[PDB]
RNA sequence: UACCUGGUUGAUCCUGCCAGUAGCAUAUGCUUGUCUCAAAGAUUAAGCCAUGCAUGUCUAAGUACGCACGGCCGGUACAGUGAAACUGCGAAUGGCUCAUUAAAUCAGUUAUGGUUCCUUUGGUCGCUACUUGGAUAACUGUGGUAAUUC
RNA sequence: GACGACCCAUUCGAACGUCUGCCCUAUCAACUUUCGAUGGUAGUCGCCGUGCCUACCAUGGUGACCACGGGUGACGGGGAAUCAGGGUUCGAUUCCGGAGAGGGAGCCUGAGAAACGGCUACCACAUCCAAGGAAGGCAGCAGGCGCGCAAAUUACCCACUC
RNA sequence: CCUUUAACGAGGAUCCAUUGGAGGGCAAGUCUGGUCGCAGCAGCCGCGGUAAUUCCAGCUCCAAUAGCGUAUAUUAAAGUU
């Protein structure tokens, strides 16, 4: 993913099965950390971000079926 | 929600001088797609439409400020204050009848202007998204709480804000009421100001008439004097100025400019030149999709808000697209090549009459393969000269039959074929010359497809009068009669068609006799100009035909009225009645300037 | 304008000994959460706190005697303290369940009409009690030693002297309109 | 803010004497300029509302005022406003009322009624001694009246008493160890006690001890120090309390005692 | 149990002429208009910009 | 543009204007703007002059010198007055003011006169 | 409530950090019956702004010949009611923001015997005259400018 | 009774001045001076005291007890969160003091302003125009655009409080 | 709005309580089906390679409750300033 404010780039996890179809390319996101501020979380090296929202919708929404992609 | 877009050009945006960090630093430009098109060179950055995402990363981190960042008009589910049911029209906003001012109200063909002034006077009620539940009463005053309109429609409720309306169209009425005449308008209600009224309307005529011998004008005329002399609280003008003299559509909005002052509200349309300069002190812009989304932007001043709705888009404060010349026809373009043969008929001077009206006409060069262009005043006596030299009445004495036959186009149009306008298109032919024509006034850009379906009832203004632009290249003939196409369109829609009907009866060879009250409207379209001359129910004078520049000339000397040239643009300014300049000109003679 | 907490979180989040300890005690007096029990022992922690204090401030400071005076009264007025013990250091000794004595619930049942304490919160909810000739909603009045002889019943219920609900009056209209009529 | 001179004083800013809330708005009455220091006043509009309960609005004060029922210092007075202090009478003539301002020993204005005969004059402080013009001397008091030609033996600290009516005072009392002081400002306030002795430091900031008739020693600053009439006799009329300044553990056993809260 | 209060005057005059206004017009013999509110202010701001003669305002818009 | 006095050549200038001079109007106390106004010295570049007769001729101009107008009032001041019909300083003037017409009212006419002072 | 627990080894005792735990305040997800209290474009852009409104003011008592209303007839200070206009006073108070600002701001403490002060309150008020001088507005009437509280 | 005026006192203040109290940084250790730095003498100016300013004359003043310089997502205080004892962290923000109204400078009126709901100019913006000219400053209440993870009604009313 | 009062207004199927978790730390399944080092879970330690008490589901159970979860600043825990 590249930023808005910044322009630079940062590499983000997807959390649960079957949400990376989820997300779509070119389409903007919202970030946040693992939860253990500053370092790589786990056995997966490289990632210290993960993702929540992929446009006003949450992704337990999308992966439960209580919501629908507004597309 | 809506649209986001990028934009590029500015006051030295050197793209030899800055390496090109908005190529370098876009997110499509990285993912395959080239969204931004730039390279060490001459010009100016080029960036796509289509392919911007929003973003704004770009713009951040361009070493110059010369690429700023615009939002297209999109819907998205937003205030909602109604709609009919669903594929179907919605508007959004209907926003402050502020009092003491007239408020003038300024958009695009079928975009919901009418729609706003019948949920105003309280006849059709907002439905608000829905499919309308709610009403009653309550709901929709709870909706539109915090705000102001509680306050605007409990009064109405109450009806102490009492509604009045000028309606749109003229047809269904001369038909569906009827009038006494002199004891109609009598008894209609009251003294001094029905007199103030007929009287400043400079209409002197119509007093011992009938309604039924009356055209256009006298309509017009009545129908806004009773209009006025309502006894009333709220007031509303829909459209007031259309098929009207120049001078007397100037007395209409100075009529209108009466009753504003003393805490009452006041809301008028228009589609305007720049006479709307007297007609408002408020100007609120209507922007989206002719015949799907309507939404209104919040008002401005007079002369900030017009240009800004002619200029081509004006935003800050939002954005859009489009909106540029169109004030006249700036279609550079001329000469043909060797035009061989011709003729040199000629029409006779014939003596017309019918009851109260001595009509003459002077003998004239009617050339073959060439346009010839009416006026002059309302009631100067022309359309139904037109009639008696085809077949209805006439003559005494002598005249001339068609060559050619005959096309016919009517001014008078509230026509009653039911079933569709496709079973109608069939008493004409879709096969001719069949590379595009019909699609060439209208297809791509506001739609047409548009023009069939769906049923004539229905139809609005512009689109029913290009009902009957074509019903008239569409039956096989070629010498042409229309008067006044440029009612009930604008100047986007007017222009572009003139000069696409102009184009067609020049280039394959016809002869076509336009009845404009059109600056713009006359003069790209004509040529001959004859010029009708005289006084209304007494006396008409067809002018021997003269040239544009002398015949525009004759009947601007005699009115006393005079336009001036927008300098950077090419577009037409009308004089406030008496100036400075305006006496330049006056003794110049000369009315245009910069052929 | 002023706000506050009336109740803290315990430091550990989980402990079977604690637990088992906080759920009986609901048990017993028909609590709905464990807010209703940190509660309590909030007032009671900072009772417990403010009598600490006055131990070790010297004997016959004036600010200790007309502290220590006032506060029994307190103590003694709302009747989780004797005056048969009257000092300070039966302060102590106080603990939590005998406020939970004194509550509006806890009375109705030990000392009045009532099934199960389960029953009794119903009825003040219900407004069918008062206090002296004042309805109440709220369980957790904590009753002045005073106001325990004149908890009575409601003036107007069905439960004394009033008009009937409508359970009883539907049924004397069925025997008029879903019998009668009906 | 500032530039220039304020107009307004909040509720929160306002001094505690007047006993005000804090559920009516954000303002507070502000006394207008006058004699008195506004830490030292109470407003007109306080004593009639906030008080004796005459008035229910500011704007019931206003139609009082205008009707010339009140007067202050025997003089007639007509505005919301009037920065009336320590020694000053109200009277109201169609109640036939008259009230004194003096302190509590809580420390605060009271209601102090006296008879009209009380009434007709007031207890006045010295401060300062000034030569006009052409040998004529002036006095120059709290309640700021320059009254001219005084008795050459009067000095600041001493007290002087005022005919309303006339001016021109007909008596005084002289400073000395002994009288009966009043108190007016500071910790110590509304206090009733005998001099004792004095304390003198060259520079500023002397101090007064007094004594009591309860037997206790307390000390002030000399400048918040009034005199009220010799030893143990004053020449004003007392409200309760007088001075004595119990403790709060005393004052618990009072009201208990008497079991007074109803009538 | 309710508790009010309420006043008792001698004579009517001395009421009407006392009396916050609403408080007589709770029990009617006296109205508003003056008329809602805002009229007043669009009014002023024209009044502003006219000088000698404000007459049209005043009555006119 | 209008036409002051004291602004030799023709052009076109911004002075400063504040109260006590021409073409200025305040809307505040001791407020000064800086306003264009043009030269003395005339032209034909000139919108409207005014021209005050101050001689009469020999002739009479139609329009104008034959049709006449008289002054409305007369002083309201006490001392005016005595200067007017020319009375000595005791003859106590209580009747040598001038009378005004109200013309009509519907009702009856009046005959208005001011307020003397001093 | 002045409290700790898991993780380096085959196992043990240390050193040491990581993780677990509780509060607080901002964002966000999901859910939501009834009752009271109420913080809210500060964080970033002290970025930019359409429209509307936010400061005016007359008593018995400065100035009333508005051809206004009214009058009981007037004007002889002369009416009662009174738009407008001159005059006096206020507009330096409030409201808002936190950019600047490290002995500066600010707080406690002190000083005018180094000074100024509308206003209120109290004092100060004797080394043609039976009332002086001449213009401006409103008002009346004629105008200029595309346009202005010109 | 009403109004006005001169001076003194008073009230509300205003303005300068005393002593003590301050976050990070030395990969900032010497700093300040005829472009007055410190002091003396006289004068100008100002509401007054004063290198505030000018003439003449002297050569001082400050620092390892941290000056000088740099940094601060630093307005200050009354306070807030946590807390056994000792502390740590925060304080844009309802009270008080201060500074500023797009960025700079100058000035009128008044008792009080270097005022922006006053004015003049430059600079950065932006509006109308018949191209001659003219008009503007929402960090006031609402409201819009933009910015962002992030924040409300172009509502009702002077009855309360002032 | 609140309080006060007419008249209607509860048989559990609806006048419907959710948010997280159940290998250890830490309160609660070596139950059943599917997947087979794949997909995923996992603050940490570690689970999945065909017999998974940790994954995806069902049932049951546990905690708090009109609230609960997650991210970040910060204090206590830290006698690890
Ligand atoms: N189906 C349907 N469409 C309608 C109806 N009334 C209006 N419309 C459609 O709504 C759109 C706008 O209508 P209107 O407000 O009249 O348009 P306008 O802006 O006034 N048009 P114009 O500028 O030409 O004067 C058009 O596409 C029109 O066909 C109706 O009753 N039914
Ligand atoms: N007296 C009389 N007038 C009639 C009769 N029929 C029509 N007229 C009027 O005579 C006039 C003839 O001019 P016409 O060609 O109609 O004018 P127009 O082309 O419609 N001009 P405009 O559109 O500007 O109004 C019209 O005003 C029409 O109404 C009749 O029988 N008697
Ligand atoms: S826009 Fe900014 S960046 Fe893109 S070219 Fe012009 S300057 Fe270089
Ligand atoms: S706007 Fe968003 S998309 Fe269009 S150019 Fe700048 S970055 Fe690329
Ligand atoms: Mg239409």
């Amino acid at each position: 993913v590249q930023l808005i404010k910044n322009g630079k780039k940062i590499t983000a996890f997807v959390p649960n099965d079957g949400c990376l179809n989820f997300i779509e390319e070119n389409d903007e996101v919202l970030v946040a950390g693992f939860g253990r501020k500053g370092h790589a979380v786990g056995d997966i090296p490289g990632v210290r971000f993960k993702v929540v929202k992929v446009a006003n919708v949450s992704l337990l929404a999308l992966y439960k079926g209580k919501k629908e992609r507004p597309r | 929600k809506l649209t986001r877009i990028a934009i590029v050009n500015h006051d030295k945006c050197k793209p030899k001088k800055c390496r090109q960090e908005c190529k370098k630093s876009c997110p499509v430009v990285r993912m395959g797609k080239l969204c931004i098109e730039v390279t060490p060179q001459s010009k100016i950055a080029w960036i796509s439409e289509t392919l911007c995402i929003g973003c704004g990363i770009c713009i951040k981190k361009c070493p110059f400020g010369a690429l700023s960042i615009v939002n297209l008009p999109s819907n998205l589910e937003k205030e909602t204050t109604h709609r009919y049911c669903a594929n179907a029209f919605k508007l959004h906003r209907l926003p402050i009848p502020r009092p003491g001012e007239v408020l003038g109200l300024v958009g695009t063909n079928g975009i919901g202007k009418s729609t706003a002034l019948k949920i105003l006077a309280g006849k059709q009620k907002p439905n608000l998204g829905k499919y309308d539940d709610p009403p009653d009463w309550q709901e929709i005053l709870t909706y539109f709480r915090g705000s102001e309109l509680q306050n605007y429609f409990t009064k109405i409720l109450e009806d102490d804000l009492k509604a009045i309306i000028k309606p749109q169209y003229v047809d269904q009425i001369p038909k569906a009421a009827k009038g006494t005449v002199g004891s109609i308008l009598d008894r209609k209600d009251e003294t001094k100001t029905q007199a103030i009224v007929c009287q400043q309307l400079d209409l002197t005529h119509l007093k011992e008439r009938n309604v039924e011998d009356l055209s256009g004008g006298e309509l017009q005329r009545f129908a806004c004097a009773v209009v006025c002399i309502q006894k009333a609280d709220i007031f509303m003008f829909d459209e007031p100025s259309s098929y009207l003299d120049v001078k007397q559509r100037l007395k209409a909005a100075i009529t209108i400019r009466s009753l504003i002052n003393p805490d009452r509200y006041i809301i008028v349309v228009e589609h305007d030149l720049s006479v709307l300069d007297y007609l408002s002190d408020f100007i609120c812009c209507l922007y989206g999709v002719p015949s799907a989304y309507g939404v209104v932007t919040m008002p401005f001043s007079v002369r900030e808000g017009i240009n800004i709705f002619l200029d081509g888009y004006v935003p800050t404060e939002n954005l859009r697209f489009r909106d540029a010349s169109l004030v006249f026809k700036v279609a550079e373009t001329a000469n043909e090549e060797e035009v061989k043969k011709m003729c040199m008929y000629k029409y006779p001077g014939m003596k017309k009459k019918m009851g109260e009206f001595e009509l003459a006409i002077v003998a004239g060069e009617f050339t073959d393969s060439e346009i010839m262009v009416m006026l002059g005043e309302n009631g100067t006596g022309k359309t139904t000269f037109i009639r008696m030299l085809a077949g209805r009445l006439k003559p005494d004495e002598g005249g001339e039959v068609p060559v050619l036959n005959v096309s016919y186009k009517p001014q008078k149009i509230s026509p009653k074929s039911t079933g569709s306008v496709r079973q109608l298109l069939h008493e004409k032919i879709r096969d001719a010359y069949t590379h595009p024509q019909f699609v060439t006034d209208v297809m791509k850009p506001l739609q047409i497809e548009n023009i069939i379906d769906q049923e004539v009832q229905t139809l609005s203004g512009g689109e029913l009068q290009r009902v009957a632009l074509a019903l008239c290249l569409g039956k096989p003939a070629d010498v042409y009669l229309i008067d006044e196409p440029s009612a009930y369109l604008d100047s986007e829609q007017r222009l572009m068609a003139a000069r696409v009907v102009k184009r067609f009866i020049l280039h394959a060879k016809k002869t076509a006799f336009v009845v404009e009250h059109d600056f713009i409207m006359a003069t790209y379209l004509a040529d001959r100009v004859i010029v009708f001359d005289g006084i209304p129910s007494k006396n008409t004078v067809a002018n021997s035909p003269q040239t544009l520049l002398a015949g525009m000339n004759k009947f601007l000397s005699q009115l006393e009225i005079t336009f001036r040239r927008d300098p950077n643009n090419y577009r037409p300014r009308i004089n406030k009645l008496n100036s400075i300049k305006d006496v330049e000109q006056k003794k110049s003679g000369n009315y245009f300037f910069l052929d | 304008w002023v706000c506050r907490k009336t109740y803290v979180t315990p430091r550990r989040p989980f402990e079977k000994s604690r637990l088992d300890q906080e759920l009986k005690l609901i048990g017993e007096y028909g609590l709905r959460n464990k807010r209703e029990v940190w509660r309590v022992k909030f007032t009671l922690a900072k009772i417990r706190k403010a009598a600490r204090e006055l131990l070790t401030l010297d004997e016959k400071d004036p600010r200790r005697l007309f502290e220590g005076n006032a506060l029994l009264r307190r103590l003694v007025r709302i009747g989780v303290l004797d005056e048969g013990k009257m000092k300070l250091d039966y302060i102590l000794g106080l603990k939590i369940e005998d406020f939970l004595e004194r509550r509006l619930q806890t009375q109705v049942f030990k000392l009045g009409l009532a099934k199960s304490i389960h029953h009794a919160r119903v009825l003040i909810r219900q407004r069918h009690i008062r206090v002296r000739k004042q309805v109440v909603n709220i369980p957790s009045f904590i009753v002045r030693l005073d106001s325990q002889k004149h908890i009575d019943f409601s003036l107007r219920s069905p439960y004394g002297g009033g008009r009937p609900g409508r359970v009883k009056r539907k049924n004397a209209k069925k025997g008029q309109g879903g019998a009668g009529a009906g | 803010m500032a530039r220039g001179p304020k107009k307004h004083l909040k509720r929160v800013a306002a001094p505690k004497h007047w006993m005000l809330d804090k559920l009516t708005s954000v303002f507070a009455p502000r006394p207008s300029t006058g004699p008195h220091k506004l830490r030292e006043c109470l407003p007109l509009i306080i004593f009639l509302r906030n008080k004796l309960k005459y008035a229910l609005t500011g704007d019931e004060v206003k139609k009082i005022c205008m009707q010339r029922f009140i007067k202050i210092d025997g003089k007639v007075r007509a505005d919301i406003t009037y920065p009336a202090g320590f020694m000053d009478v109200i009277s109201i003539d169609k109640t036939g009322e008259n009230f004194r301002l003096i302190y509590d020993t809580k420390g605060r204005f009271a209601v102090h009624r006296i008879t009209p005969e009380e009434a007709k004059y007031k207890l006045c402080k010295v401060r300062k001694i000034f030569v006009g013009t052409k040998g004529i001397p002036h006095l120059v008091t709290h309640d700021a009246r320059t009254i001219r030609y005084p008795d050459p033996l009067i000095k600041m600290n001493d007290t002087i008493q005022i005919d309303l009516e006339t001016g021109k005072i007909t008596d005084f009392i002289k400073f000395d160890t002994g009288n009966l002081c009043m108190v007016t400002g500071g910790a110590n306030l509304g206090r009733i006690g005998v001099i004792t002795n004095r304390e003198r430091h060259p520079g500023s900031f002397d101090v007064v001890h007094v004594k009591d008739a309860n037997g206790n020693s307390f000390a002030t600053r000399l400048s918040n120090i009034f005199v009220i009439g010799k030893g143990n006799k004053p020449w004003i009329s007392l409200p309760r309390g007088k001075g004595i300044r119990l403790t709060i553990a005393e004052e618990r056993d009072k009201r208990l005692a008497a079991k007074q809260s109803s009538g | 149990k309710t508790t009010g209060f309420g006043m008792i005057y001698d004579s009517l005059d001395y009421a009407k002429k006392n009396e916050p206004k609403h408080r007589l017009a709770r029990h009617g013999l006296y109205e508003k208009k003056k008329t809602s509110r805002k009229q007043r202010k669009e009014r002023k701001n024209r009044m502003k910009k006219v000088r000698g003669t404000a007459k049209a305002n005043v009555g006119a818009g | 543009f209008p036409m002051k006095q004291g602004v030799l050549t023709h052009g076109r200038v911004r002075l400063l204007l504040s109260k006590g001079h021409s073409c200025y109007r305040p809307r505040r106390t001791g407020e000064r703007k800086r306003k264009s106004v043009r030269g003395c010295i005339v032209d034909a570049n000139l919108s409207v002059l005014n021209l005050v007769i101050v001689k009469k001729g020999e002739k009479d101009i139609p329009g104008l010198t034959d049709t006449t107008v008289p002054r409305r009032l007369g002083p309201k001041r006490a001392s005016r007055i005595r200067k007017l019909f020319n009375l000595s300083k005791e003859d106590d003037v209580r009747q040598y003011v001038v009378r005004k017409p109200l013309n009509k009212e519907g009702k009856k006419p009046r005959t208005k006169a001011p307020k003397i002072q001093r």
